[PDB]
């Protein structure tokens, strides 16, 4: 929704689904998945952020 | 009876297990249905 | 009494084994000059198997046709002092211990450093929550009724679920 | 305040513990030897 | 006890079921 | 077609020895075959099927024909204690003379081997006397497989294939294999036992050529339409009964004694046939439950669906699974394997307890190998529904299907499902190793007062309620002021009770700690397979480190070392894992059943009670000591009957080593050997000339884990059947 | 047949127990409580079954007990509506 | 040969394109994503099934996904 | 593993032993090793079997450590 | 410092056999006196490993040739 927001994920593959991570940036220029995502866990890879699209969040 | 195990256990240990791979390798390796 | 044991304190077989016991701490000590350290050391080993299978037929416990004392926990309270009485300690100890881990993981976990803190352990922190573990089933039950003992649905899964 | 700070470290401290674990275990069992079942 | 006729006719009844068998296998078609 | 399998076209342009592994490993899976439709599928089961009951009776027609042609049937049932058993001839032109004078037993005039199987005693308990007889059954035998072929292949043409409606037709089948499979079938097997079996066993001889004339009881079906069925349960066989003779017979043919017969310490034909009558008639009752084309009946998908409680505790109850069920495949075998996987413990665990054949019980390696096979295979068969229950996770589960159902909410709380026996399994091993342990060390410091000998209390109650007057609870039958015992008092408490105090029996054998604790190690052995076999049919769908597994199939190696590594990940690794575990909780039950059984027998059962308390007592009074009969088989100053079975030990230990080979070291170091491998072949005179048509390659990952998993379990089976057999056929005990 | 709510619909109950009313339902479920239980009672708790003491009448109404609970079963159902 | 499927959550970083070892990926211009490139699997035949391209993935989930099959010399690793 | 087996069963069988004022020799194992370790079931009974009698009935003697050692390197 | 801890565990092997060893005992009677150089608290019945070797010393029987070793060097 806005930068520094934090979002609930709902993406069922993801690492950190129903986990609340905070928006890092949002790209306004169309794209699928626009909304930057970092959570403090690092998933299997070591990474601690993803792309999301503003469908698969559940704001707060 | 008693002279049958003569003639059929090498047939069945030998001769049979043979031509049964002979003929599992020729079916194998055939390269046509 | 129980399944067919008879108490310890008139067991023929138990009285045997004692005996065989002392008899052969005897024998291996007979080959020592009496007050030498090993004579000593075999002499003390001598009495507290005396002590030990004493305590056992005063204590209560059943025994079986080995000879050997047998344990029943199906709840009878006169035998409770076999499984019972250890079994609550067990549950109390264990119990606080997790509960001041618990307690610890919920304390340094609201930090940046949280990590850091589990391979460090912060010892004056740590120490005081390792000394208020004595009331555990009491915290534990108030944070049931709480709510704040179980985290909600809303956390980590897998696609099914 | 490093040193101390080392001493805090996982390894040490679990070591530590346990070593006092084990001992006053090791002397509970050296007066009250044998403890199969408990005291009346 | 059993007579060789009576191995013989136990024998040509297996070979019977053996060619039937032979028949089945080849009917399952690979 | 243009290669070996036909059925993968992938497979038959692969260039490497590979097609030819996969195309054995493949060939049984017909979902996957190219081209393959549901109707073919399922006819191509059915005749599958068919061939498959032929090779089972040609199995036993040739068991038969075997101990008719070559056995001492005669001479055994003429003396059923002293002598023993044969299965066949040895014929082997490697044998030296010391060893055709070594295994030449029984009957003698040629080499034999002593049939373990228990077959005489079944064969004499249902009335069978002559070889006559037996080659008469084998030749039965051998045309019922015929027809069976026959039929197989009948049901292939296009006018008699049925159609797929036909094999979804779930209420006529179980009609029919609940009457008619099972009950006509219990039916006609009273039937035998009332004309053969009883009459044979009081020395009158019925046979095809007299079973009109001489009917089985006197009065003859006129008590049976009268009503007057008391008749046929007067005039019980005394006690004082020689079996297979008229001295002290009876001419009941129904009643409910109980206990066992004295002579034979097995039970009494009678009540065999009275259970029969009672099933079958149970059987055909139950088989009238589904309608059929006939208006009355039930209908099994109004039923699933109207399950569901009110309180909504389970969801969506069960709807949707019939249509779940009857679509696949998968779900409906696991289903079978698991139920037949417990009827097969059953089989074992009563067997021993409760002898139903004539002189069994007195043949030890007989029982201990009938106990010990048909353990295994319940652990085969149960292993094998959880896997084919993973399978339909992965391929026939429909998510949509069963949207909050039952099935669904399963995988809807896996975590807490897995978690749970997770902790139930640590909990299990942890302390009862931990006593193992404390028992070790309290014994080897001299202190064995020390021990921590936990009686089972709740089995010894049971053992009373069900009349042990041993254990001194007085509680239901064991007490005789009490309903159940005077309830039962008159039709079968007597014998029941006279057969249950008595310790000349293994019905209800006394335990111990010992039992205690070995329970609770068999408890830790389920507990733990099952939750290997759940944890992988739950997670086939998907997990964390896959969330998409359900798109990789059942069976692939990994998924590369990405993201930490990811090594049997797989259903199918879940299934390779829990056999290792199968092979353990069932080898540690039939160590149990046989170290208990073999102090019985040799007359000591204390010492079982002492020394199953700490481990070295397993490895020494059991492992250690009744391996001597084995090992000495043959030794330098010579041979004995037994060096066949201590050949097969060795073999067993060889073949569990070598499965290692496959286990541990794994395929990149193969392959690149291979590669020397074939550069030296091709840079050889004389050589290459002779060159390989499929490309020779290191087995594949999966290929190579079941390999390994394969010679595991061939040694694992050979070296304990070897044991079993050697060291209770030695010393007779 | 699938059914929400707190009642199953009355088709559950077959063509023929779907159409009688609650209280015809709960009498005979009544009786054939009565008739199974006291049965079950006169032979093997009251008088032990013996070889000649199988009556045909008490072991017809032994297996009344669960006719007994379908119909109260039933009878609940079809009061609920 | 191995399957190599590009899903358009693919955030066009290139990296499964470098570690690629039998030059199977590449990059073609897109307007999904801010980078404006997705990769692409024009030439599976080649595909050894290494699976160093998802190894190399920063998406979430594996934007490029393997799915081994039929197995040929190439893709078998085979040199003879 | 072999290596060490080698020379345990060697050394035990042909060199290590007692002698008597006369000069007899008595080997632990008796020269078994000629006739018996030419075969795997003779090393399995005569040097296995047989010489792990001590190590399972060490318990109650002051080796019994090595019994429970010998159950712990198994475990 | 791989040399210290070696230097360390000489010292105690050492040690152990000064004060904690029947090595004088073994030393008059080498065939008979089972060398010896550790000892076992008594505190749960662990006491049954000191064996009796001999020389009126109770320990565990050492099998390191540190004995032989020092009397070679005619301690
Ligand atoms: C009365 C009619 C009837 C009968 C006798 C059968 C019988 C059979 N059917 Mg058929 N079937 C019927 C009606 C019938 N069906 C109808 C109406 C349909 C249409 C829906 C089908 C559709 C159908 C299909 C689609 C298939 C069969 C199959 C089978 C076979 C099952 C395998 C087997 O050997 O059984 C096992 C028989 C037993 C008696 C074992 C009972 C199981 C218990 C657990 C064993 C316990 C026994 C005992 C206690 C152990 C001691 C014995 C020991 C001493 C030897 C069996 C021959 C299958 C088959 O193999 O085809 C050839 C198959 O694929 N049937
Ligand atoms: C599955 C059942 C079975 C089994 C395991 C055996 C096993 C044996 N038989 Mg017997 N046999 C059987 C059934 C069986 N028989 C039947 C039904 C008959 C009546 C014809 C005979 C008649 C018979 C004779 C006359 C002799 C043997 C002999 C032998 C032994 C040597 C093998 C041999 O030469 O075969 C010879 C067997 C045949 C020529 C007939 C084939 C046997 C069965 C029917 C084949 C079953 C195949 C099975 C379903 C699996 C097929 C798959 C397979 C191709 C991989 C061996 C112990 C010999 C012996 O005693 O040596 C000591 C011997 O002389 N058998
Ligand atoms: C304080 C930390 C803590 C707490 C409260 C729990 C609590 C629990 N664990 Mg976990 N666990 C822990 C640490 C902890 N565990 C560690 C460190 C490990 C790795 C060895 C595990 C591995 C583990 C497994 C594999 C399983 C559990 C399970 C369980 C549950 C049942 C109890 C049990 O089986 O314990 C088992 C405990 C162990 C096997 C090891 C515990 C080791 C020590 C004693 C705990 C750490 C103490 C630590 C020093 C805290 C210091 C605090 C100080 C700094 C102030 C319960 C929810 C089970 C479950 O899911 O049940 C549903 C289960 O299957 N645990
Ligand atoms: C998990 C299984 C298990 C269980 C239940 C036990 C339980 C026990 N063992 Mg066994 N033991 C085990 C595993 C186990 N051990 C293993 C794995 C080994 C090998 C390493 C041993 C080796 C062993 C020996 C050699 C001996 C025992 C002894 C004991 C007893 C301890 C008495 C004691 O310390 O005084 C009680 C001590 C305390 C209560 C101190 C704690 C004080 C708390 C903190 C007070 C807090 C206030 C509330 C007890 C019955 C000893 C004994 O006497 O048995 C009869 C003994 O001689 N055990
Ligand atoms: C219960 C056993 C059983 C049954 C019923 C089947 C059934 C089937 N298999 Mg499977 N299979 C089995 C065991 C079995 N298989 C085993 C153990 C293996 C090895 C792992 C395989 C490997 C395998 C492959 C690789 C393939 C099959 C295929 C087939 C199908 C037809 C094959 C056929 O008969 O063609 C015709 C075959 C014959 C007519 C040969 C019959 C053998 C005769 C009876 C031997 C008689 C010799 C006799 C003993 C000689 C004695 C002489 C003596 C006197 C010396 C059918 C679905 C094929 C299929 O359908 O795939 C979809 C296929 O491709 N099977
Ligand atoms: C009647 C029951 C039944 C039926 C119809 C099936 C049918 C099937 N199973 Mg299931 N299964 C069963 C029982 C059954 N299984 C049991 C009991 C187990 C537990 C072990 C399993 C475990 C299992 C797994 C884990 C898998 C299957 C799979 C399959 C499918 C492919 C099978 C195949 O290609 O065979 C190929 C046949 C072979 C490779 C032959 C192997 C035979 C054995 C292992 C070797 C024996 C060696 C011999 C004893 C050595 C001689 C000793 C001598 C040297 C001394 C097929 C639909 C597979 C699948 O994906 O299905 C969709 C699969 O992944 N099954
Ligand atoms: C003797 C061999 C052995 C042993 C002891 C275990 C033990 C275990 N396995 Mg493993 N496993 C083995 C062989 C073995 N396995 C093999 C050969 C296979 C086939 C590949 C498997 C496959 C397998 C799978 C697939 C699974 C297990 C599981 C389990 C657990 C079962 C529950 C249990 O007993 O908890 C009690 C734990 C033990 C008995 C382990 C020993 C604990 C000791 C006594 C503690 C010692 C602490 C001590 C201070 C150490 C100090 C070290 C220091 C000196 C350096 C446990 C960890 C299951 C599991 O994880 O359940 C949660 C599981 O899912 N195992
Ligand atoms: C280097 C080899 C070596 C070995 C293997 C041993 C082994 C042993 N010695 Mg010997 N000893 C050695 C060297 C050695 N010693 C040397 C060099 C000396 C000369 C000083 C001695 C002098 C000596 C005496 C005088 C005695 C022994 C005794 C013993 C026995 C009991 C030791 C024990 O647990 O007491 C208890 C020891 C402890 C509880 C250790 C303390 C725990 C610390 C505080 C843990 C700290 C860890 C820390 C957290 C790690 C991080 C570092 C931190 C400092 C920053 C044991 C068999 C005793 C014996 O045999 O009795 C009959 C005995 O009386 N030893
Ligand atoms: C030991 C089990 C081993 C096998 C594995 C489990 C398989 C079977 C699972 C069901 C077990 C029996 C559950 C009894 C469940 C039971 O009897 O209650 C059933 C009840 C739900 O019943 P219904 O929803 O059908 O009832 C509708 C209500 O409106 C009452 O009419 O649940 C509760 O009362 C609260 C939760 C249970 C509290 C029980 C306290 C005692
Ligand atoms: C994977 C899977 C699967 C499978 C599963 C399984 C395999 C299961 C199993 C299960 C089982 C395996 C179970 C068992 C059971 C058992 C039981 C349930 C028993 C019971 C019993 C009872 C209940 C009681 C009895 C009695 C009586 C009568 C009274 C008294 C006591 C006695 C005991 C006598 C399927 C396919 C589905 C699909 C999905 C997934
Ligand atoms: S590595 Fe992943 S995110 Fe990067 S270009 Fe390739 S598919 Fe896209
Ligand atoms: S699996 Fe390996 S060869 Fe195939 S596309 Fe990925 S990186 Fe390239």
């Amino acid at each position: 929704m806005d930068k520094g927001s934090k979002v609930r994920n709902l993406r069922k593959e993801s690492y950190w689904f129903n986990e609340i991570g905070t928006v890092v940036t949002i790209d306004k220029s169309g794209i699928k998945y626009p909304a930057l995502v970092r959570f403090t866990k690092v998933n299997y890879s070591g990474t601690n952020s993803t792309n999301f699209s503003l469908d698969e969040l559940q704001e707060v | 009876a008693s002279y049958l195990p003569s003639i059929l256990v090498p047939l069945v240990g030998i001769v049979f297990p043979g031509v049964a791979m002979a003929l599992l390798f020729l079916y194998i390796e055939k390269d046509d249905i | 009494d129980v399944a067919g044991l008879i108490p310890c304190n008139e067991s023929p077989v138990f009285t045997k084994r004692l005996n065989a016991s002392v008899v052969k701490l005897e024998n291996r000590v007979k080959k020592y000059e009496a007050g030498s350290p090993p004579a000593l050391a075999l002499e003390q080993q001598i009495e507290r198997t005396k002590q030990r299978f004493d305590r056992y037929s005063k204590s209560g416990l059943l025994c079986g046709k080995d000879g050997l004392p047998h344990l029943i926990t199906d709840g009878r309270w006169s035998h409770s002092i076999e499984f019972v009485i250890p079994g609550l300690m067990f549950l109390y100890i264990t119990g606080w211990i997790g509960w001041v881990g618990r307690k610890y993981i919920r304390t340094v976990g609201g930090d940046t450093n949280a990590t850091e803190k589990e391979i460090i352990i912060d010892v004056p922190l740590a120490l005081k929550i390792m000394s208020t573990g004595f009331i555990w089933p009491i915290s534990a039950w108030q944070e049931y009724i709480s709510g704040t003992l179980l985290a909600d649905v809303s956390e980590i899964t897998v696609s099914p679920r | 305040e490093n040193f101390l700070k080392y001493l805090s470290t996982a390894p040490v401290l679990l070591a530590a513990w346990m070593t006092f674990t084990a001992g006053f275990i090791i002397e509970a069992n050296r007066f009250y030897p044998d403890a199969l079942t408990f005291p009346a | 006890m059993v007579t060789d006729t009576q191995v013989f006719i136990a024998l040509v009844l297996a070979l019977i079921s053996a060619l039937l068998a032979i028949r089945l296998g080849t009917k399952l078609y690979v | 077609a243009t290669k070996f399998p036909k059925f993968s076209q992938a497979l038959a342009q692969d260039p490497t020895t590979r097609r030819i592994w996969f195309g054995i490993a493949t060939a049984h899976d017909f979902e996957t075959h190219d081209g393959m439709t549901e109707e073919k599928l399922y006819q191509k089961i059915f005749a599958s099927h068919f061939g498959h009951l032929a090779i089972i009776f040609l199995w036993t027609s040739g068991n038969l024909f075997h101990v008719a042609w070559q056995g001492n049937f005669e001479q055994w049932v003429l003396n059923p204690l002293k002598v023993k058993p044969i299965a066949h001839t040895i014929w082997d032109p490697h044998f030296g003379e010391p060893a055709i004078k070594a295994f030449t037993k029984g009957g003698a005039f040629y080499p034999v081997n002593i049939a373990y199987s228990g077959v005489y005693h079944w064969w004499y308990t249902i009335g069978m006397r002559t070889n006559n007889d037996l080659y008469l059954g084998s030749i039965g035998l051998i045309i019922l497989s015929g027809l069976l072929l026959f039929a197989g292949w009948l049901h292939l043409q296009p006018k008699f294939s049925p159609s797929l409606s036909w094999f979804k037709n779930n209420e006529s089948r179980l009609n029919h294999h609940l009457s008619g499979l099972f009950g006509v079938s219990s039916l006609a097997w009273t039937g035998h036992l009332v004309h053969v079996a009883i009459p044979e066993s009081r020395g009158t001889h019925i046979g095809w050529d007299n079973f009109l004339t001489t009917p089985p009881h006197p009065d003859g079906l006129a008590p049976f339409f009268s009503g007057n069925w008391n008749v046929y349960a007067q005039n019980p066989d005394t006690a004082q009964h020689i079996f297979g003779t008229s001295q002290g017979s009876g001419s009941a043919i129904l009643t409910f004694l109980g206990g066992f017969h004295p002579q034979t310490q097995s039970l009494w034909l009678t009540d065999m046939a009275h259970h029969h009558l009672a099933i079958a008639v149970i059987f055909i009752i139950a088989g009238h439950m589904y309608r059929t084309n006939f208006g009355i009946g039930h209908n099994m998908k109004e039923i699933l669906d109207a399950h569901r409680p009110p309180g909504g505790r389970l969801g969506a109850g069960h709807r949707g699974l019939f249509d779940t069920i009857t679509n696949s495949l998968h779900m409906q075998l696991g289903l079978a394997l698991a139920s037949l996987g417990v009827i097969t413990s059953l089989t074992a665990q009563h067997m021993y307890a409760i002898s139903p054949y004539a002189f069994m019980a007195k043949d030890f390696t007989t029982q201990a190998a009938l106990y010990t096979h048909h353990q295994y295979i319940a652990g085969f068969l149960m292993v094998g529904a959880f896997a084919h229950g993973a399978i339909f996770f992965v391929r026939d589960y429909d998510p949509e299907a069963n949207k909050n159902n039952v099935l669904a909410r399963m995988l809807e709380h896996k975590e807490a499902i897995i978690s749970h026996l997770s902790w139930v399994s640590l909990f299990l091993g942890f302390h009862t190793l931990g006593l193992y342990i404390h028992n070790d060390t309290v014994v080897a410091f001299g202190q064995p007062e020390k021990q921590i000998l936990v009686e089972p209390v709740f089995a010894q109650f049971i053992q009373a309620a069900s009349g042990k007057a041993l254990y001194g609870f007085d509680t239901l039958l064991s007490s005789s002021e009490s309903p159940a015992t005077v309830a039962g008092s008159a039709i079968w408490l007597p014998g029941w009770l006279e057969a249950i105090n008595s310790e000349k029996n293994d019905l209800f054998l006394t335990i111990g700690p010992g039992d205690f604790l070995v329970h609770h190690a068999i408890a830790l052995g389920l507990h733990t397979t099952t939750l290997i076999l759940v944890k992988g049919a739950l997670d086939a769908r998907g997990s964390k480190l896959m969330p998409d597994k359900k798109d990789f199939g059942y069976s692939f190696p990994c998924d590369g070392p990405g993201r930490g590594g990811t090594c049997d990940i797989s259903a199918w690794d879940a299934f390779y894992l829990s056999m290792f575990w199968m092979l353990n909780t069932i080898g540690w039950v039939t160590f149990y059943w046989h170290w208990k059984h073999v102090t019985i027998w040799q007359g000591n059962p204390a010492q079982f009670n002492e020394s199953s308390n700490y481990l070295m007592g397993w490895l020494r009074d059991y492992l250690w000591l009744n391996s001597s009969p084995l090992i000495n088989g043959y030794n330098p100053y010579g041979m004995n009957s037994l060096s066949v079975w201590a050949w097969m030990f060795l073999f067993g230990h060889l073949v569990w080593a070598t499965g290692f080979m496959f286990l541990i070291s794994w395929r990149g170091y193969w392959q690149e050997l291979i590669e020397t491998l074939v550069w030296a072949h091709e840079r050889t005179p004389l050589a290459n000339l002779i060159s390989w048509k499929d490309k020779p390659v290191a087995l594949s990952i999966v290929q190579a884990r079941l390999v390994g998993l394969a010679h595991f379990t061939v040694g694992y089976i050979l070296t304990y059947a070897a044991f079993v057999i050697a060291s209770t056929a030695g010393k007779f005990g | 047949t699938y059914w929400e709510g707190k009642a199953p619909p009355s088709k559950v109950l077959g063509p023929v127990v779907s159409q009688i009313p609650s209280p015809a339902l709960g009498v005979i479920s009544l009786i054939c409580l009565g008739v199974g239980t006291y049965s079950v009672h006169e032979s093997n708790i009251f008088h032990t079954l013996t070889a000649d003491t199988i009556n045909p009448g008490y072991i017809i109404g032994s297996l009344l007990t669960p006719v007994a609970w379908g119909t109260h079963v039933a009878s609940w159902i079809q009061k609920q509506n | 040969s191995h399957a190599v499927k590009i899903y358009d959550t693919c955030i066009g970083c290139t990296q499964c394109v470098r570690a690629c070892p039998t030059d199977v990926l590449e990059m073609v211009p897109w307007d999904g994503c801010k980078a404006g490139q997705i990769a692409s699997a024009p030439r599976t035949e080649d595909c050894v099934g290494c699976k160093r391209c998802e190894s190399a993935c920063p998406t979430d989930f594996l934007s490029v996904r393997v799915y081994l099959g039929g197995e040929t010399t190439r893709s078998m690793g085979l040199a003879y | 593993s072999i290596v060490l087996f080698h020379f345990s069963w060697k050394m035990q069988s042909d060199v290590w032993g007692s002698v008597t004022p006369t000069g007899a020799v008595s080997h632990i194992t008796g020269g078994n090793f000629a006739q018996s370790a030419i075969t795997i079931n003779g090393w399995l009974r005569d040097f296995l079997w047989s010489q792990a009698s001590q190590v399972i009935q060490s318990y109650g003697s002051a080796l019994s450590a090595y019994g429970l050692i010998f159950l712990g390197a198994h475990f | 410092g791989q040399l210290a801890v070696i230097f360390l565990w000489l010292s105690g092997m050492h040690f152990h056999g000064a004060y904690f060893s029947n090595y004088l005992a073994w030393l008059n009677n080498p065939t008979s006196i089972k060398p010896s150089a550790q000892v076992v608290w008594p505190i749960v019945g662990q006491e049954i490993l000191n064996a009796d070797v001999g020389g009126n010393f109770q320990g565990v029987q050492i099998t390191s040739g540190f004995f032989q070793l020092w009397r070679a060097e005619g301690i």
